[PDB]
């Protein structure tokens, strides 16, 4: 598991990159329905 | 180690992102 | 392999600068 | 794979020009 143990940051960063990418397009969609709703 | 759902979460993520860019 | 660990500072770095964007 | 490297280096890239 040393290639597992080596490569678990990068999993960390790339999981955290997504839930942030995640967050931020469900954060703009709700935007835009208030800008629709406007 | 690909059966590792951390593994697999962040294949369908960097799909999703290519997706949402696309 | 110093391909992989460049990739791992390159992820680690992006996941950085999100996180300080984010605070 | 030179797809591969080709990947590295557009992952380099983003960090690059992110710094």
């Amino acid at each position: 598991q040393e290639l597992f143990n080596e490569l678990k940051p990068a999993v960390d960063g790339a999981n955290f990159i997504v839930n942030h990418m995640r967050d931020q397009n469900n954060y703009n969609e709700e935007k835009d329905s208030w800008n629709r709703v406007a | 180690l690909i059966k590792h759902p951390e593994v697999k979460s962040a294949i369908e993520g960097i799909k999703y992102i290519a997706e949402t860019m696309k | 392999l110093p391909e992989l660990r460049e990739v791992v500072s390159s992820i680690s770095y992006i996941a950085r600068q999100l996180q300080e964007q984010e605070d």
